[PDB]
């Protein structure tokens, strides 16, 4: 999760980007999103 | 899964880990050939895992089966995520035993102040990097109906109730998606999506199971 709020699913995911990240889930800085 | 209690290995004998070279989502056996989880954890080529306790270490009672299909809700919205819901058919049966089981669908659904069940191999710390090997298991209850909308506002359908604490401090999180909330022996609610982890008056957001059980028989009837 980022901070605005959106809806982030609880996926375990590896990302790079934001973009590689579903809804409004952003990539965190150790490389899964949240 | 986090502020929560290792369950102990088998404990919960429904839970599967869906595989696609590493964990990334939880699963409930609801029949010796069909797994229940979360639309958002569709992949091509998934591998289920049964009698799973530790994930990065063979204890001898799992079994690994591929998946034959995997089927998503038809109105299944990946924006908002509607209708998050997906059934997956092991290509060969598993076998039932103490601690490979089915956990019964719900004839209706539960009501606030319900106490559940929520399991898997999310997160442990609300952010950060803290994903466990072995199983771990949340109590929880269901929540209000306006508890839930006024905690997300215009984001919540018929499809979603909340689950945990308002307070915080407990909830499910990344990495159980798709596994199992179980209600007094029935699944009510699959791990959906929140606003973080565990946080005040963000409680997590599940799937409402009763809602589907017409579709989930029409599809294992006609697959
Ligand atoms: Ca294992």
């Amino acid at each position: 999760s980022g901070s605005d709020g959106g809806v982030c699913p609880k996926i375990l995911k590896k990302c790079r980007r934001d973009s590689d990240c579903p809804g409004a889930c952003i990539c965190r800085g150790n490389g899964y999103c949240g | 899964i986090v502020g929560g209690y290792t369950c102990g290995a088998n404990t919960v004998p429904y839970q599967v880990s869906l595989n696609s070279g590493y964990h990334f989502c939880g699963g409930s056996l609801i029949n010796s050939q069909w797994v229940v989880s979360a639309a958002h954890c569709y992949k091509s080529g998934i591998q289920v895992r049964l009698g799973e306790d530790n994930i990065n270490v063979v204890e001898g009672n799992e079994q690994f089966i591929s998946a034959s299909k995997s089927i998503v809700h038809p109105s299944y919205n990946s924006n908002t995520l509607n209708n998050d819901i997906m059934l997956i058919k092991l290509k060969s049966a598993a076998s039932l035993n103490s601690r490979v089981a089915s956990i019964s669908l719900p004839t209706s659904c539960a009501s606030a102040g319900t106490q559940c069940l929520i399991s898997g191999w999310g997160n442990t710390k609300s952010s950060g990097t803290s994903y466990p090997d072995v199983l771990k298991c949340l109590k929880a209850p269901i929540l209000s109906d306006s508890s839930c909308k006024s905690a997300y506002p215009g984001q919540i359908t018929s499809n979603m109730f909340c689950a945990g604490y308002l307070e915080g401090g407990k909830d499910s999180c990344q990495g159980d998606s798709g596994g199992p909330v179980v209600c007094s022996g029935k699944l009510q609610g699959i791990v959906s999506w929140g606003s973080g982890c565990a946080q005040k008056n963000k409680p997590g957001v599940y799937t409402k199971v009763c809602n589907y059980v017409s579709w989930i028989k029409q599809t294992i009837a006609s697959n």
